C-alpha cells in the first residue's frame, strides 16, 4: 500500500517526506489537501508511522516551544518552500545572539523538524518589513494611521469604508500577513460609522 | 447490548450518535420503519452514555421559528402577528444568505422586533441585529467580521454600525476516527 | 428486586436513571410497550433510591413555557395573548442560539414581560434579561460570559448592559463508571 | 455499508453528496421511488461522515423567500401584504439578472422592506439594497463589483451609492476527483 | 453510469447539459415520457460532474416576473396590484424589442415601480430604467449602447439619460466540439 | 492489551509514560483526548496501575500541595512540554531561596512527578512577563488602565467594546495566560456603558 | 470482599487507611466520593470496622473536641494531604504555649485521628494570613472596606455588582477558604442597590 | 493514449511540453481551456507525469517563491508567449544587481520552470510604464488623479460616471494589466456620489 497511491489522482498535490524518525510525512498546501490526507490515514492503512504537515500548523508548533525555551527572541516566520531547508527570519535589529547561540538555535529547531535536513536562519531588517507594509498600504489608496511602539508598529485603519476599498484593504493584509507573519506588524480594520 | 433512545427522527438520531462517538462511545441507530430510530450501546458504555444524553440536552428540540405561532391558517389576521410573520420570514433568509459566504460553515440571524410603537402613536425603534458565525478552521476571523457586518448594515431600513453584533469562532478538531470496541 | 417507578416517558426514565447512578445504584429500565417504563432496583439500594427520589424531586416535570397557556386554537384572541405568545417564541429562539456557542453545553435564556403599559396610557418599559449557562470543564468563565452579554446587548429592541444578567458555571466530574453490584 | 440519510429529495440528495466527496468521502445515492433517496458509506468512513452531516447542518432546508408567507389563496388582502408580495418577486428577478452577467456563477440579492410608513402618516424611507457574488476564479472582481452597482442603482426608484452593499468573491479549486475507497 | 437529475423538463434538461459539456463531460439525456428527463453520466466523470451541478445552482429555476404574483383570477382588484400587472408587461414588450436590435443576442429590462405615491397623497416618482444586454463577439459595444440608451428615454412618459443604466458584453468562444469518452 | 493500541488510531495524539510507581500514565495535551484515554480505561481494561495526565490538572495538583509546604513562594507555572523534564518559572526577583533551597524544592517536586526524571527550575524576571503582557496589549490598540501593586498588576479593560476589539483582547489574553500564567498578571475586561 | 475491590474502578480515588483501632478507613476527596464509599458500605458487605473519611467533615470534628478541651486555642485549618502526617496551622502571634505544652497538644491531636502516626504543629503568621487575603481581593479590582478588630478581620464588599466582578470575588474567596479557612479572615459579600 | 488524441478535437488549443523534470506540461491560453485539460488528466488516462500549465498562475507561483529567496527584487510580469524562453521585466531603475548577479537569477528562474530552456531577463524603464498608464488613460478622455509615491503609482478614478466611460475604462485598465501587471502601476475605479 504505497502511500503514493493511496493519496488522490494527482500525486502531485503532495510531497511525501521521509523523516529521520521512522515517519513518513506527507506535506499539504492547503487545509483542504490537509483533511484529504488525514482521512486517507484514518480510512485506509499503512503500516508505518505518518503523519500529516500543515505549514500554519508546522509554524505554530515551533512558535510554541520556541518562546518556552527562547522567550524573548525577536522572529517573524519560518517559510517552509523547500521542506528539506525551510527558512527562519529572525529580528536582525533586536536580536543580539553570537553566532556560536544561532548554530544552538538552529541545531534545536531541526531536533524540532524530524524531516527538515537542516535550518537556515537569516536575519531580517526590521525597517523593510515596516517600509513594505506602510507602502503598499498607501499604494491602494487606504486612509490608515501609523502606531509605532517599542517592539512593533500597527497600521489604524477606521471610519466608513466603500466596499471597494474594503475588498482591497483585505488582499493587501492577507498577503502581507502570508509573507512576513503578524509578529511585528499589526493591522486594525475598524469598520465604523462617521 | 442497552437500549438508550426510541422513536427517534432522523435528525435527532444522527445528532445524539455524533455525540456519542465525540466521547468515545460506539452506537448503533436502528431503522424501526414508522415507529422511528433506535439508539443502543455496549453496556460497558451504556453508564457514561446516559451521563452524556443528559449533560447534552438530548435528543435535540425542533428549532423554533416567530412564523410558528402565527400561522396564516388562522381566519383572521391582525397588523400585530402580520408583521412578526414577516420579521420571522427574514431572519431565514439572512442565514440562508449568510451560509453562502466564503468559509462560513453555519451562521444564525436575530432582528429586534417592534409589537407596540404605531400602536400606542408613536414612531418606530432603530432596528438591532446580531448574529452568530462558524468559520473553515484556520480562516482569518478578525477581519472576515467586517464583511458580514458591512452586508447586514445595508441589508435593512435603518441600522447602523453600533446596533449590529457579530460573535464568530471556527470548527473545532473533526472525529475522523472511531471509538472503538470494549475489550472482552 | 423492588418496583420503584412505573408509567415513566423516555426522558422521565433517563433522568431518573442518571441520578441514581450518580449516587451509586445500579438501575433497570423496563420497556413495557404502551404502559411506559418502569424502574426497577435491588433490594440492598432499595432505601437509598427512594430517598435520592424524594431529594431530587423525581420523577422530573414537563418543561414550562409561556406560550402553552394561550394557545392558537382559540377561537378568539387579545393584544394581552398575542404579546406573551411573541415573547415566549423569543426566549426559545434565543436558548436555542446560545447553545451553539463555543463550550457551552447548556443555556436558559429570561425575558422581561409588559402585559399592560399601553393598556394603561404608559409608555413600554426598558427590557430586562437573564441567562444561564454551563460550560465544559475547564474553559475560561470570566471572559466568555462577555460574549453572551454582547450578544444579547444587540438581540433586542432597547436593552443595556446594566439590565442584562448572566449566572453561569461548568458540568461535573463526568460519572462514566459503573455503580456496582451489591455483595452478595 | 451503514445508512446515512433516508427520505431526501433530489437536491438534498446531490448537496449532501457533494460535501462528502469534498472531504474524501465516497457515497451511495439510493432511487426508491416514491420514498425518495438514501445516502450510504462504507463503515471506514461513517464516523467522519456523521460529524460533517453535524458540522454542515446537512441534508438542507427549502429557500426561504417572503412571498411564501403571504399566498394569494387567502380571501381578503392587505396593503402591508400586497407590497410585501411585491418585493419578494422584485428581489428573485434581480438574482435572475445578476447571474447571466459574465463571470457570475451565482448571486444573492436583499432589498429593505417598509410595512408602516404610510401606516403611520409619514414618508417611505431610502432603499438599501445588498448582494452576494461569486465569482469565475480568476476574474478581476476589484473592478466587477462597479458593474453591479451601477446596475442596481438605476435598478429602482430611490437608491444611491451609499446605500447599496456588494460582498463578493470567486470558486475554490474543483473537486475534480473521486475520493477513493478504503483500503481492505 | 450514473443517475445525476431526475425529472426535469424540457429547458432545465438542456441548459444542464449545455453546462456539462462546455466543462468537458458528456451526458445523456433520456426521455422517460410523462415522467420528464433524465440525465446521467460516466462513472469517471461522475464526481466533477456533482461538483458543477452544485456550483451553477442547477437544475435552473423557471423564470420570475412580477405579474405573476397578482393573476387576473382574483374576485376583485386593487389600483396597487393593476399598476404593478401593466408594468410587468412593460418590462416584458421591452424585452422581447431589443432582442431583435441588430448583433444582440439577449438582453433583460427592469423598470422601476411606484406602490404608493397617489396612495399617500404625493406625485409620482421619476421613472428609471436598466438593462443588460450580450451582444455578438466581434461588436462595437461601445457605441452601441447609445442605441439603446436613446431607444429607451423615448420609450416612457418621463425618463432621462442620468436615470437609465446599460450593463452590457459579449458571447464567450462557442463550445463546437464533444468533450469525449472516459479512457478505457 | 497493549495500550498503545487500546487508544485511538491515531496513537501520535498521546505519549504513553512508565512512571517509576508502577503507574502507565497517558500524556494528553486536550481535554477532549483526556476524555477519550479516561473513557478508555473505564471502558476497556488493562491489568496494572494507569492514570491520565492532563497539562492543566497538573499545574493545579501541584499548586495545590506547592502552596500547603512552601506558602509565599512566588511562581509562575509548570511547563511540562518533554513530560520528562518539566519546567518551573520561579519569580526571580521575588525569591530570596538559596542554592541549597532550591535543590530541595526540585527533589520535591520530583516527588509530586511519578513519571518525570528531573524538575528544571529557573528564576524569570517580573519585568519582563508585566512588559510582554502590556506590549502586547497595546499593540492590538485596546484601552487599558494598568494597575501596579505589591506582589502583581493587573490590567482594566472598561467601556463599550467593538466587537472586533473584543475578539483581538481575547485572543491575547488567553495566549498569555498559556505562557505566563495568571499568578502575576490578572486582566480585567468589563464590557461596560458609556 | 477486599475493600479496594469493593470500591469504584477507579481505585485511584479513595486512599484506604489502616488506623490503629483496628477500622479500616476510606479517605475521599470530594464529598460524591464519599458517598460513593458510603453506599458501598452499606450496600455490599465488609466484615470489619470502616469508616469514611471526609477532610472538612475531620476538620470540623476535631474543631470541636478542641474548642472544648482547648477554648480559646487560635488557629486555623489542619491540612490532611498526606494522611499520616496532617498538619495543623497554629496562630504564632496569639498563641503563648509552652513547647512542652505543645507536644501534648500534639498527642492529643493523635488520639483524634486514630490514622495518622503523628501530628506536624506549625505556627503561622497572623500578619501573612491578612496580608494574601488583601492582596488578591485588591489585584481582581474589588471594592472593598477592611475592619481589623481584635482577634480577626473582615473584607465588607457592598454596593451594585457587575456579574463579572461577583464570579472574580467569589472565586477567589473560596480559594482563601480553602487554604487559610475563616477563622480569622471573615469576607462579607452583599449585593446592594446604589 | 498519446496526450495530443486525449486532449480536444482543434489540438491547436494547446501547446503541450516536454519538461525536463519527465512531466509532460500542457500549456493552455485561458481558463476554460486549463480546465479542460484538467478534466482529461483527471478522466483519461496517461502513464506518465503530467500538469497543466497556465500563464498566471505559473506567473504568480514563481512570485511566491521569488519574494522569499528575492526579497524587495523590483519586477514587473513574466512574459510566457513562446514557452521555451519566456521574458522577465525586471525594474531598470530600481535594481542595482550585477550582472553576475542577474546571471544567477536567470537560473533560480529556471529552476522553477522544468519547460524552460532559459530565461531572457530585461530592464524595463519605470517612467515608460507610468507614462503609458497615463497616456492611454488621459486618451480615453476619463477623470482622474495621479498618485506618484516612492515604489509606485495610484491613479485614482472617483464621481459618478456615465456608463460609456465606465466601458471604456475597464476596458483600458484590463490591457494595461495584461501587458505590464499591476506591480508599479495601481489603479482606482470608485464610482460614488456627487
Amino acid at each position: 500500500a504505497e502511500l503514493d497511491s493511496l493519496l488522490g489522482q494527482e500525486k502531485e498535490r503532495f510531497q511525501v517526506l521521509p523523516g529521520r524518525d521512522k515517519m513518513l510525512y506527507v506535506a499539504a498546501q492547503n487545509e483542504r489537501d490537509t483533511l484529504w490526507a488525514r482521512q486517507v490515514l484514518a480510512r485506509g492503512d499503512y503500516d508505518k508511522n505518518a503523519r500529516v504537515i500543515n505549514e500554519n500548523e508546522e509554524n505554530k508548533r515551533i512558535s510554541i516551544w520556541l518562546d518556552t525555551y527562547y522567550p524573548q527572541l525577536a522572529y517573524y516566520r519560518i517559510h517552509f518552500d523547500e521542506p528539506r531547508k525551510p527558512v527562519f527570519w529572525l529580528s536582525r535589529q533586536r536580536n543580539t545572539m553570537s553566532k556560536k547561540e544561532l548554530e544552538v538555535l538552529s541545531q534545536k529547531l531541526r531536533a524540532l523538524m524530524p524531516y527538515a535536513d537542516s535550518v537556515n536562519i537569516t536575519l531580517m531588517d526590521d525597517v523593510t518589513a515596516a517600509g513594505q507594509a506602510e507602502a503598499g498600504l498607501k499604494q491602494q489608496a487606504l486612509p490608515y494611521s501609523r502606531r509605532n511602539h517599542k517592539g512593533g508598529v500597527t497600521f489604524v485603519i477606521q471610519g466608513a469604508l466603500d466596499d471597494v476599498e474594503i475588498l482591497r484593504a483585505r488582499q493587501f493584509v492577507d498577503s502581507y500577513y502570508r509573507t512576513w507573519g503578524g509578529r511585528y506588524v499589526q493591522f486594525a480594520i475598524e469598520l465604523k460609522d462617521d | 447490548d442497552k437500549d438508550l433512545l426510541k422513536g427517534l427522527d432522523q435528525e435527532q438520531a444522527n445528532e445524539v450518535i455524533a455525540v456519542l462517538q465525540m466521547h468515545n462511545i460506539e452506537a448503533n441507530k436502528i431503522d424501526s420503519g414508522k415507529l422511528g430510530y433506535s439508539i443502543t450501546v455496549a453496556e460497558p458504555d451504556f453508564t457514561a452514555a446516559v451521563y452524556w444524553i443528559k449533560t447534552y440536552q438530548l435528543p435535540p428540540r425542533p428549532r423554533v421559528e416567530i412564523a410558528q405561532m402565527f400561522p396564516a391558517d388562522s381566519l383572521v389576521s391582525s397588523p400585530r402577528a402580520e408583521k412578526a410573520r414577516l420579521y420571522s420570514a427574514i431572519e431565514q433568509r439572512l442565514e440562508q444568505s449568510l451560509q453562502t459566504m466564503e468559509g462560513v460553515l453555519s451562521a444564525r440571524v436575530h432582528i429586534s422586533y417592534d409589537i407596540d410603537a404605531g400602536e400606542n402613536g408613536r414612531p418606530p425603534k432603530p432596528v438591532h441585529l446580531s448574529a452568530l458565525a462558524v468559520y473553515e478552521r484556520g480562516s482569518p476571523l478578525a477581519h472576515q467580521i467586517s464583511d458580514i457586518k458591512r452586508f447586514l448594515k445595508n441589508s435593512f431600513a435603518d441600522v447602523d454600525y453600533d446596533n449590529i453584533s457579530v460573535v464568530l469562532s471556527e470548527r473545532s478538531d473533526a472525529q475522523l476516527q472511531a471509538p472503538g470496541t470494549p475489550v472482552k
